């Protein structure tokens, strides 16, 4: 029962410092290697850092495009593992994972001494979010049924919920009587700093002008809940 | 200054299928690499390190093989728990990098189908408020690739449009992509044409979706 839990993740801003935490749980934590993993939206996986047992003396090692900045301490009697993170800028958003790391010693005799280096057990990770944004409510706009929007005897309508931080958003279509259909698109981070997104549907064209389709948007973080009436 | 390049980036398989991923590293590392599985929405989960050596708890169905520049993963008998990203990691400098490859996706295989295109001009009330997005919708495809350009009159346009793509669907193993272009008022007031060409393997020729501005 080896589990990591990862937590301290959130909001912060470009310029400032936080500490992430990542409490073991089901093994001897004093005598391992522990690290961190991150993954930037959108992109792989890639090492932060790790730190050596007590025993050993407690060395930490970092990535390339993090030394300087973060520290790794640990507290073995608490079974805690911490990122102290200093200096943060907008690319350092992502999830962090926590890992127990092992070396395997390498058994060829010319390279005895070495070891295999690997993340053996992984948390679910804690999401950092670095940004200058402010808090903002989504403006919603239709993206209306008309002929570009139509293929073969199918129409596409939507709406466009545009200019938010921070994430989440969730849309529903007709209350959620409307699921059939459906597509409501991963946010992207737009120049600007704000989050935008699309939610669409297919319908047949005989059902517009008679069935009433409105998107339901809700930001939880602005306390904003809008309405939206589609039509063509 | 290890950098682990895998191939392909994307990966088609139906259960029962054998998969290769290949990772080739910059400068030669004896067997000092890792693999690496992730779901989304779940925790990473090492495979195999040492290129060959499976990890306790592993199904013998992963194998690594390999050693100095090129090394493979492959998934024999591929189950659908197999569905996922994978990353091959170096694990040879005695300073550590620790460089991981970009990842490969492993989906699952449907016949191919092409996707249905809808573009939509931006709406009155958006103008008003200083932006016109114009989307391009290609909605239910297979396989996952999919090229989308967008020309305004005529002319290409570069670093003005984002994607955003669906998961595939655990239905009918199908994708969803909008491309969305942004210009300010000013420029959406001033040009005609607008339109997105869409490359799909599921058409033998490009599809485009335009409008006239009005």
């Amino acid at each position: 029962e080896v589990q990591l839990v990862e937590s301290g993740g959130g909001l912060i801003k470009p310029g400032q410092s936080l500490t992430l935490f990542c409490v073991g749980f089901g093994f001897n934590f004093a005598n391992d290697w522990m690290g961190w993993v991150r993954q930037a939206p959108g992109k792989g996986l890639e090492w932060v850092g790790r730190i050596r047992r007590l025993k050993d003396g407690a060395k930490a090692e970092y990535g390339s495009s993090v030394k300087g900045r973060f520290t790794i301490s640990r507290d073995d009697s608490k079974n805690t593992l911490y990122l102290h993170m200093s200096s943060l800028k907008v690319e350092d958003t992502a999830v962090y994972y926590c890992t127990r790391d092992e070396g395997a010693p390498v058994t060829r005799f010319l390279e005895w001494g070495s070891y295999y280096y690997y993340m053996a057990v992984w948390g679910k990770g804690t999401t950092v979010t670095v940004s200058s944004a402010s808090t903002k409510g989504p403006s919603v706009f239709p993206l209306a049924p008309s002929s570009k929007s139509t293929s073969g005897g199918t129409a596409a309508l939507g709406c466009l919920v545009k200019d938010y931080f921070p994430e989440p958003v969730t849309v529903s279509w007709n209350s959620g009587a409307l699921t059939s259909g459906v597509h409501t698109f991963p946010a992207v981070l737009q120049s600007s700093g704000l989050y935008s997104l699309s939610s669409v549907v297919t319908v047949p064209s005989s059902s517009l002008g008679t069935q009433t389709y409105i998107c339901n948007v809700n930001h939880k973080p602005s306390n904003t809940k809008v309405d939206k009436r589609v039509e063509p | 200054d290890i950098q682990l390049t895998q191939s392909p980036a994307s990966l088609s398989a139906s259960v029962g299928d054998t998969v290769t991923i290949t990772c080739r590293a910059s400068q030669s590392i004896k067997d000092y690499i890792n693999w690496y599985q992730h779901k989304s929405g779940s925790a990473p989960r090492l495979l195999i390190y040492a290129a060959s050596t499976l990890q306790s708890g592993i199904s013998s169905r992963f194998t690594g093989s390999g050693s100095g520049t090129q090394f493979t993963l492959t998934i024999n008998s591929l189950q659908p728990e197999d569905f996922a990203t994978y990353y091959c990691q170096e694990a040879y400098n005695t300073n550590p990098t620790l460089s991981f490859g970009q990842g490969t996706r492993v989906d699952k295989k449907r016949t191919v189908a092409a996707p249905s295109v809808f573009i939509f001009p931006p709406s009155d009330e958006q103008l008003k408020s200083g932006t016109a997005s114009v989307v391009c919708l290609l909605n239910n495809f297979y396989p996952r690739e999919a090229k989308v350009q967008w020309k305004v009159d005529n002319a290409l346009q570069s670093g003005n449009s984002q994607e955003s793509v669906t998961e595939q669907d655990s239905k009918d193993s199908t994708y969803s992509l909008s491309s969305t272009l942004t210009l300010s008022k000013a420029d959406y007031e001033k040009h005609k044409v607008y339109a997105c060409e869409v490359t799909h393997q599921g058409l033998s020729s490009p599809v485009t979706k335009s409008f006239n501005r009005g």
